């Protein structure tokens, strides 16, 4: 982070700063506090690993005068699956959001397995719109995520009162979640999808429902993108 | 003879500067003489403010005080701590009801003094077992849902379980407003031989519903037969763990020896439970279940049962705690150690709140272990143990149709079952549903039930017996 | 031991866990009396059929 | 003086302190770091340091102020931002150009150079006068006009100097008071401990309304000037709406921002809309920054900067109600505060209560929360403030278990919860109404018979059909709509609609950016007369599904009943949601024949 600063801050570079396993430095900092017999906090990490963490992370963004910035893109791997867990959970606190991969997609051969549902980016909703990538992206990502949501439920209940007794709702949920985690979230290791390809896919796959049904998305974003077949 | 006090004494007081270190909510006393265990001490901070603090510990001539409202302003050099030699005794009097009390003992309605008859001590010795004799009348309310179907004794101790948020500080309110001993006599219960009091007790008490309860009180005529105890929840919390104490110290006192019936509404006892924990970890003690230490079954143990009646005294004690279950759940240590303590518990529901329904109690979950005690002829009215029992099934039988009501249709229902549905619209918005300052005698809330008994047939309101059925429900 | 939901064992999801148990049980209830009325009915049919 | 004898993280230890008192401010370190005495052990005080601690050597001096961790309170506390130590960010970026704060920035928190216009007061020479008194009024901003400056609390003399109308910088004396004998001089501004809450005369009772503007907050979980109020940190909900919704529509003479625990970007967030937010009911479009002084706290700030944020944010708000100001502060997020205390007492080595937590921590959010109510301002002329603390509370695992909430909630009276199933379909604002709760229902009583006299009973009967129809969606979910009655029809497409088009809020729209109260009461009045209604009709025999396929254009009517500009007015939008009414009756009657 310090190199990342000079180059940013001094060099007026744009720095993409990648931190792999920051569980392994959570687990260095619990080591040493274990060895101070200091006072643990949850699991045994230290008291103070919020503010280790967010001495970390807190050095990035952009500043008034200078042209640079730099872009955090810590990697933290999650001891048992669980978001939860301290180092995580403390990361989440500080972080703008974070990118969830999922174990359950991983195993379906889904990649990248980012799940919908946990990620977040607690500052994509300033960076969209109509100067900036297109002006369906705020409603296309709300109307995705709500649809996501409720084709995970309606699947927990056709898993639990089956296919036959869910509503359209549900059914429609079920067929744009298959065709979402296998044509949207799957993708190439290599395929460079550019936002307005990915804006065009995600409402080839919204047309599944009815417009009418579309409830988050504004009308006018509705009425203008969903015939633009 | 009473001129037995004694107390003309004159007591000097020894006052030391001799501080020794801060430690958080507590000061360390480095040559202390001869110190108490509780004692009481007062602090002059070197701005001149004067605090008070009780004795946490006692090593050899070193004392840890545990201080009130903070510790902020302490330094090593000037302030001074004055040893009173006696642990937190409480003035008492019989004129200490119309009087609102701090959590600390200090009045706060801008009175004089206590003018104590006696300076009873605090925490008290318990009650022996072999004096403490069954509860065997009933205790007014005025709430239907606690009158007639979950009656109190008057020495049962029954809880009102709620959660944050549930008007449970106005069912308090209520009852303290209207509790009362119910049978008709020749002279009323505000006489010199037959009468009754009540005793308010408030542990980290919002100051919005702190004055809500003062206000209401002193407005309502209810003040005459209460002692109110304030507790904000910015106040100290040793005097949170107190003020219970003071309560019950000063309800010991009327019942047994003015002789008087006197309720002991102790609100929010989740609150208080919350200071014993911060009073505990305070004493570098290790948390026990959920954070709070493992032997508050023990405190609260202290708290509840000084209560009951007893041998040789015509007064009683009758204990509602109010605690507020925090995420809405009885496994947590504090619903658990009262069930276990207490006898029985009133639910205020939040299902029945959001609907609009004062009381929101849930009448279903709700019960009053001794209840057949408080019941029966020259107890309230020959009906009302059998009128409960019928009102209680009735009721499941209408939340049963209700739930069937979506899943096979009403008209799929039996004739049972579409009498219950309405049966249970009237019961929630009518009997249980009553206003904040609608006073229902016991006989106007059986009457009541009756009416709402009225609609079903002879042959299955099977659970009244058929002598009473035949003497009330036929006319 | 025991069929498992191998699930994240966190008061959130105990929590989550007794709702969806309390709200299981209330179900098996309310079907298990749905099924008592139909198969009333089912007998009263089949009683129907048989005259 | 003292000397540091050991440093580890921000804890400090400073022998041949003798003489210092609890929570008294110390300059630790030949670069005069701030911080605070946590413990006495004799002649040891442990002191956490308020900024970076690396560089400390055992044995250079700690020099102790004598004073507790006080806030400068006076003119030019508006439109500034601060740091939870209340270290002006612009006039440390002006006076170093560096991109960073410096360590050890001693700037003064209110500027000592603006020249103010001193109105002099009531006051004159040889009168007697008090804490809290007006002695003089100060023009501020062209929105707070009269900057009223007060004698400090605990102090008191007879005047014997009164400076004359005129301009006079932060610095000059401006009142002379005589005690006893020992005689002081005032300036325009004074300092006064964080910790301590400013004395009123009288608490009075949080009886007027403050407005959100949300639908679904001022409905159902109505709020009031000087109440308590828990809310989510999840951003999308009230976390981001509702703070500038209060700060820019509400009735509140002032707003306090207390961002502690706040991240990097969305601390250069609210940097930058409050700077370009304007108001409209002063009369002229007018900054809320004149309103506003911010209290700026990253995550990456040392933790006791965490931790005194709340309480000097809660001092200002205190210090602008003295004034008979309706000020309103927004806590960011008060679990970081709560995490920052934690982590304090870690480094003390005190014994936790629950998950880590604090024992005292219940005792501390209520000394906190507890410095909000409406009050009658100490000292003469008589006057009345409150402060609204409006504090957000960020979920951790998305329960209620975590203890931060929970003792919380045996505070607060109004607490707006979240609903993760309203989240992640993206129905916001996002609230939580089975668990959401507000105790200033009945107290508001007063203020809806005299302006909205129906307000609390359409507010039950909402509650009530969204309580019966969650607990038939719950029965549904398992069963399935197939049989339920025709009501029970009409009791869940009234909820939905009352979910999809009343609770809903755009936040981001300019029709339903700020609903006003008059157009929220009169949105429940047309969602009930739909309720009402229908369910009349059904039981006049009237199929439901006939019913609704003939009503759609009404209920049509009653969801677009939200798209009403505000901006309209009072008169013209009550005209027209009474057509809508008429029109509604008019077309029920004729499809029950």
């Amino acid at each position: 982070l310090t190199t990342a600063e000079y180059l940013a801050y001094q060099t007026e570079r744009h720095v993409l700063t990648i931190l792999t396993d920051m569980s392994s430095y959570a687990d260095a900092l619990r080591e040493v506090s274990a060895a101070r017999e200091e006072v643990p906090g949850r699991r045994g990490y230290p008291g103070y690993m919020y503010t280790d963490l967010s001495t970390i992370y807190e050095r990035a963004g952009r500043v008034e005068g200078r042209n640079g910035s730099i872009t955090q893109i810590p990697i933290l791997t999650m001891p048992n699956d669980d978001i939860t867990h301290p180092i995580p959970d403390l990361t989440g606190y500080i972080t703008e959001g974070q990118i969830f991969v999922d174990r359950q997609l991983h195993n379906k051969g889904i990649y990248p397995p980012i799940n919908v549902l946990p990620s977040l980016s607690r500052l994509m909703k300033s960076a969209i719109g109509e100067g900036m990538t297109r002006k369906d992206h705020g409603d296309v990502s709300n109307q995705l995520y709500a649809k996501y949501a409720i084709g995970k439920d309606a699947a927990a209940m056709k898993a639990v009162v089956g296919e036959e007794a869910l509503s359209i709702e549900d059914k429609l949920s079920l067929e744009f979640l298959e065709k979402f985690e296998k044509t949207f979230i799957t993708q190439g290791a290599y395929e460079d999808r550019t936002v307005f390809e990915s804006l065009d896919q995600a409402w080839s796959l919204l047309r599944i429902y009815p417009k009418e049904m579309l409830n988050r998305i504004s009308p006018k974003i509705l009425d203008e993108f969903y015939d633009r077949a | 003879k009473k001129a037995v006090e004694q107390g003309f004494n004159v007591k000097p007081r020894l006052n030391y500067n001799t501080v020794s270190g801060v430690n958080g909510p507590l000061v360390i006393l480095e040559k202390v003489k001869f110190p108490r265990y509780n004692e009481i001490v007062n602090l002059t901070l070197p701005d001149g403010t004067v605090r008070q603090g009780q004795v946490l510990e006692i090593r050899g001539d070193r004392a840890i005080v545990q201080v009130f409202e903070g510790t902020s302003g302490i330094d090593v050099k000037k302030t001074t701590v004055e040893f009173t030699g006696e642990s937190l005794r409480i003035p008492v009097s019989e004129d200490m009801l119309g009087r609102i009390f701090d959590g600390s003992g200090r009045p706060i309605d801008n009175g004089p003094k206590v003018f104590a008859e006696d300076y009873l001590d605090i925490n008290g010795s318990p009650i022996n077992p072999y004096a403490r004799i069954y509860p065997e009348e009933m205790i007014s309310t005025g709430v239907s849902a606690i009158d007639t179907m979950n009656s109190i004794a008057r020495g049962q101790k029954i809880p009102i379980f709620s959660a944050s948020g549930l008007p449970h500080n106005e069912i308090a309110a209520q009852i303290c407003r209207q509790a009362g001993l119910v049978r008709p006599t020749k002279d009323v219960h505000d006489g010199h031989e037959e009468n009754f009091s009540i005793v308010f007790a408030a542990m980290g008490v919002n100051l919005e519903t702190a004055r809500f309860f003062k206000q209401d009180f002193e407005e309502n005529g209810s003040l005459e037969r209460t002692s109110l105890f304030l507790n904000l929840a910015n106040d100290p919390t040793i005097e949170r763990i107190i003020t219970p104490r003071l309560a019950l110290t000063t309800a010991e006192y009327l019942a047994y020896q003015t002789e008087r019936h006197v309720l002991t509404i102790l609100t929010d006892m989740s609150s208080y439970a919350d200071a014993l924990r911060e009073v505990s970890a305070a004493r570098e003690e290790v948390p026990g279940r959920r954070g709070y230490p493992g032997y508050m079954y023990t405190d609260l143990s202290t708290i509840y049962e000084r209560a009951g009646r007893v041998e040789g005294r015509n007064g009683s004690i009758t204990q509602i705690p109010i605690l507020t279950m925090p995420n809405d759940d009885i496994t947590h240590p504090i619903p658990d150690l009262t069930g276990y303590i207490t006898e029985g518990q009133i639910f205020v529901d939040r299902q029945l709140h959001n609907k609009g329904i004062y009381p929101p109690i849930n009448v279903l979950p709700s019960l009053s272990r001794l209840m057949k005690s408080a019941i029966g002829e020259g107890m309230t009215r020959k009906d009302h143990g059998d009128v409960s029992n019928q009102l209680y099934a009735k009721y499941a039988i209408g939340k049963d149709a209700a739930a069937m009501k979506a899943v096979v249709g009403e008209e799929a229902l039996s004739i049972e079952d579409k009498l219950s549905l309405e049966f249970l619209e009237k019961f929630e918005k009518t009997f249980i549903t009553q206003g904040a300052y609608e006073d229902r005698t016991v006989f106007e809330s059986l009457d009541q039930a009756w009416s709402l008994l009225r609609i079903y047939p002879k042959e299955m309101l099977n659970r009244i017996s058929p002598k009473i059925l035949d003497e009330f429900y036929d006319r | 031991s025991g069929n498992r939901e191998q699930v994240f064992p966190t008061r959130m999801t105990l929590g989550l866990m007794k709702t969806k148990l309390k709200g299981a049980n209330q179900g098996y209830s309310l079907l298990k009396r749905k099924s008592e009325a139909l198969t009333k009915r089912f007998r009263d049919i089949t009683k129907r059929i048989d005259d | 003086y003292g000397a540091i004898y050991s440093v580890s993280g921000p804890v400090v230890i400073a022998e041949n302190m003798i003489g210092c008192a609890m929570y008294e401010l110390v300059k630790v370190g030949h670069d005069n770091l701030v911080g605070e005495v946590i413990r006495i052990d004799g002649d040891k005080a442990t002191i956490q340091v308020y900024e970076e601690t690396a560089g400390l050597t055992v044995g250079d001096p700690v020099l102790r102020t004598g004073k507790p961790l006080s806030v400068e309170l006076g003119p030019g506390l508006m439109e500034t931002i601060y740091d939870g130590i209340q270290r002006p960010l612009k006039a440390i970026k002006e006076e170093s150009q560096s991109i960073y704060i410096p360590r050890g920035i001693d700037t003064p928190a209110l500027d000592r150079t603006i020249k103010w216009q001193f109105t002099p007061g009531k006051f004159q020479v040889g009168d007697h006068i008090s804490g809290g008194d007006i002695y003089g009024s100060v023009f501020e901003n062209s929105l707070i006009s009269s900057h009223k400056i007060l004698l400090p609390p605990r102090s008191r003399g007879t005047i014997t100097w009164i400076a004359p109308a005129g301009e006079y910088t932060l610095d000059e004396k401006i009142l002379e008071v005589e005690f006893d004998g020992k005689k002081s001089d005032f300036t325009l501004y004074h300092t006064w401990p964080v910790r301590v809450p400013r004395p009123v005369t009288e608490k009075l009772s949080a009886d007027y309304p403050l407005l959100t503007g949300q639908r679904v907050l001022d409905a159902l979980f109505p709020c009031v000037q000087g109440g308590t109020t828990c809310i989510p940190g999840a951003f999308g909900c009230g976390k981001t709406v509702i703070s500038q919704s209060l700060s820019k529509y509400s009735n509140s003479d002032a707003i306090i921002y207390v961002g502690c625990g706040e991240r990097g970007n969305e601390m250069a967030e609210v940097l930058m809309e409050f700077p370009e937010l304007y108001t409209e009911m002063s009369g002229t479009k007018e900054p809320i920054m004149k309103r506003t002084t911010l209290v700026a706290n990253t995550s990456n700030m040392p933790v006791a900067a965490r931790e005194a944020s709340i309480y000097t944010g809660i001092t200002l708000a205190e210090y602008f109600r003295d004034q008979g100001k309706n000020v309103s502060m927004i806590a960011d997020s008060s679990s970081r505060w709560a995490e920052a205390l934690r982590e304090i007492s870690g480094r003390l080595g005190e014994m936790p209560a629950d998950q880590g937590f604090p024992a005292y921590l219940g005792a501390k959010l209520a000394s906190f929360y507890e410095r909000a109510g409406k009050a009658v301002a100490l000292g003469s002329p008589d006057r009345t403030g409150s402060v609204s603390i409006v504090a957000a509370v960020s979920p951790a695992g998305g329960d209620f278990s975590d203890p931060v909430t929970t003792a919380t909630l045996g505070i607060t009276q109004v607490f707006w919860g979240l609903d993760k199933k309203l989240a992640q379909r993206k129905h916001f604002p996002s609230i939580n109404t089975s668990v959401s709760y507000s105790k200033y229902t009945n107290v508001l009583n007063k203020f809806y018979d005299s302006n909205y006299p129906e307000f609390p009973v359409l507010r039950d009967r909402m509650k009530e059909i969204l309580s019966n129809a969650e607990e038939l969606e719950q029965v549904v979910q398992l069963v399935g709509k197939s049989a339920l009655s025709d009501s029970d029809k009409i009791t869940l497409d009234v909820a939905t609609l009352i979910k999809e088009d009343f609770l809903q809020q755009n936040g981001y729209s300019t029709y339903d950016a700020f609903c006003p109260i008059w157009k929220t009461f009169d949105m429940m009045r047309a969602f009930i007369s739909y309720h009402d209604e229908a369910q009349k009709a059904v039981a006049n025999g009237a199929n439901w599904s006939k019913l609704a396929d003939s009503t759609g254009d009404v209920k049509h009517a009653v969801s677009s009943s939200k798209f009403f500009e505000p901006s309209r007015g009072e008169k013209e939008v009550h005209g027209e949601f009474e057509k809508l009414l008429s029109t509604m009756q008019e077309r029920f009657a004729e499809s029950t024949d």
